[PDB]
């Protein structure tokens, strides 16, 4: 929202993210407060968080592939009366 | 140069493997120029972008192609990590081919005419 990957003069230089860093340092490990982020773009983010002592490693969440699509369909269609011959095992097998 | 080793598959039609940068690729790479500006200096450099390789690992990876150029033409500049981001954003927008089979290989005389 501040341009992004072109933007203006800035080294990701955020008024807010810096505060998250400040509070993520002054936090004792003994309190069991685990912080999870999520970014649609893995590079334009500030490199100051991806440093040891803070959010350290990156997990890559791929697109659903085969079993996950069957599970997602059967979790969306769990509230509504479905027929008997509705072949979710085929519908998820087709949509790649 | 087209080698005598059989191509296991490719849009080339030549049925043989092609040799490149010390390696054997099934197809010839698309090429198109790049535009670098850093420290006021400006460089012309042409970017070869392999694609549709039968073996997955041999296909081009932008984060290596981009890093190679900046290192090859700007060894030891400070803040070049910003230049690489600008470079990557360009190659991706240039290789975003509408039809995946839009193959326009390099025009090399003798090998293919």
């Amino acid at each position: 929202a501040r341009g992004g990957n072109i933007g203006d003069g800035g080294g990701a230089a955020d008024r807010v993210i810096n505060q998250i860093l400040t509070e993520m340092d002054g936090m004792s490990t003994k309190k069991n407060v685990f912080i999870i982020g999520a970014t649609n773009r893995p590079d334009i983010i500030d490199p100051a968080i991806l440093r040891p002592g803070r959010l350290d490693q990156l997990i890559y969440i791929p697109l659903p592939d085969e079993k996950s699509r069957v599970a997602i369909l059967k979790a969306n269609l769990r509230k509504s009366p479905v027929a008997k011959d509705v072949d979710l095992e085929f519908l998820a097998k087709m949509t790649n | 140069d087209r080698t005598n080793s059989r191509s296991t598959g490719g849009k080339c039609g030549c049925g043989f493997k092609h040799f490149w940068d010390g390696k054997e690729y099934d197809n010839l790479p698309e090429a198109f120029p790049i535009t670098l500006e850093w420290g006021g200096r400006v460089v012309r450099e042409t970017v070869y972008w392999f694609q549709y390789e039968s073996d997955s690992s041999l296909n081009s990876n932008v984060y290596d192609v981009a890093m190679k150029l900046v290192t090859k033409h700007f060894p030891g500049e400070f803040g070049s990590e910003i230049l690489v981001q600008k470079v990557v954003h360009t190659i991706l927008h240039q290789t975003a081919k509408k039809n995946p089979d839009d193959y326009t290989p390099v025009n090399i005389d003798g090998a293919h005419a």
